[PDB]
């Protein structure tokens, strides 16, 4: 019902600094939809619930991806557009605090444990299948799907890294940081939109309205 | 157009 | 090093609606300190880090407690002061949205899985031992302590509920909701403080300054 | 002293 192989194949299928960030977000919103469509059972949910799951999740899903992408980078994030944002660029643009939280709580934690792409895919699929999302026609179903992802993820972790009995728990326990950081990032984008200092492209605009 | 100042003040 | 028995003994040791809520929070801030002092190895950390851990965590720790306390309640929360806040009181006071998020994401999820007090204590201890907390002199140590709590918690879950292989994961996966809800609650209290519509007692005041 | 109105407006 939920093979880690399909989740990995979904990650692999889809592979002013604040202006560059906002352009990259917009670009990745399109990719995000394709990614989700390749997560087993997602495209079978009602269209309304697919929309709710992606509206509840997109920010955490984009942050999980660019954080994991940035593993191979000293004091920076790699954007989907091929540009880097260096610490000092982020700080100089006035998004230093959130950029530092991204490196310390996500990027360096992913690098330090060598989080693999199957593990990233699973965490993102758990995020996607968020049964707390308001207005779901069938939350029980979304929760079942989440249970199947994390069941698969634990089995993968136990088999692949048998020497790390804490790995599964450690992956799950980046999801609170992802939640905080996602909320802080929304708050920045609402402010950018509100003062309208920076271009916000049509899909990113829609995700904020 | 005081981008950085506005951003740093709005934040909590 | 981290017996679930000591964590339970710590829970058991310490056993305008917005005015009542703020009074209850203040009262429980005192209890929170005593609770933390009974979590193995907490009182051995440097005083500075104890202060950081409790300043980073108090909101999530109070919310975990009153949510679990409110399991036996229809459409309400039980305050530590012995008062109930009913749905309609919360809605009538203008904190309906956050109150509903508390019932749907925490109280009803704790009730539905029958989260026990050992499991609550562990989740609260995991929250307490938050290695992402800014300014920790030794984050590695706090992370070790967190690893030992969740190691203990999984063992407890596997032994006590062997029929529920997903229980451990399910407990961990209330921590994102706890993070969001904690942040939303802070935002309400900052607003109450700012407009100063309601008394905010000295310890609660200090936690917000 | 418009408690409920102020609370509902401040929120996001
Ligand atoms: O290239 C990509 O895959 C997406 C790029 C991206 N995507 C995002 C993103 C994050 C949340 C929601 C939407 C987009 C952000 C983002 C990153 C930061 C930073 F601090 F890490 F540099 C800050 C911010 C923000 F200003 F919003 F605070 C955004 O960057
Ligand atoms: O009795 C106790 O153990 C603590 C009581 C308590 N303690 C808290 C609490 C929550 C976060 C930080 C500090 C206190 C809150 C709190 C609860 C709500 C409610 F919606 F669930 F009703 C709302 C709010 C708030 F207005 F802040 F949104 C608070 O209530």
């Amino acid at each position: 019902d939920m093979p880690v192989e399909r989740i990995l194949e979904a990650e692999l299928a889809v592979e002013d600094p604040v202006t560059n960030i906002c352009q990259a977000a917009d670009k990745q919103l399109f990719t995000l939809v394709e990614w989700a469509k390749r997560i087993p059972h997602f495209s079978e949910l009602p269209l309304d619930d697919q929309v709710i799951l992606l509206r509840a999740g997109w920010n955490e899903l984009l942050i999980a991806s660019f954080s994991h992408r940035s593993i191979a980078v000293k004091d920076g994030i790699l954007l989907a557009t091929g540009l880097h944002v260096h610490r000092n660029s982020a700080h100089s643009a006035g998004v230093g605090a959130i950029f530092d939280r991204v490196l310390t709580e996500l990027v360096s934690k992913m690098r330090d444990m060598q989080m693999d792409k199957t593990e990233l895919g699973c965490l993102r699929a758990i995020v996607l299948f968020n049964p707390d999302s308001k207005g779901l026609s069938n939350p029980a179903e979304v929760e079942a799907l989440r249970e199947k992802v994390y069941a698969s993820l634990e089995a993968y972790c136990k088999h692949k890294y048998p020497e790390q009995p804490g790995r599964f728990a450690k992956l799950l326990l980046r999801l609170p940081a992802l939640r905080s950081i996602g909320l802080k990032c929304l708050e920045h984008l609402f402010f950018f939109k509100l003062i309208g200092d920076t271009p916000i492209d049509t899909f990113l605009m829609e995700m904020l309205e | 157009k005081h981008k950085i100042l506005h951003r740093l003040l709005q934040d909590s």
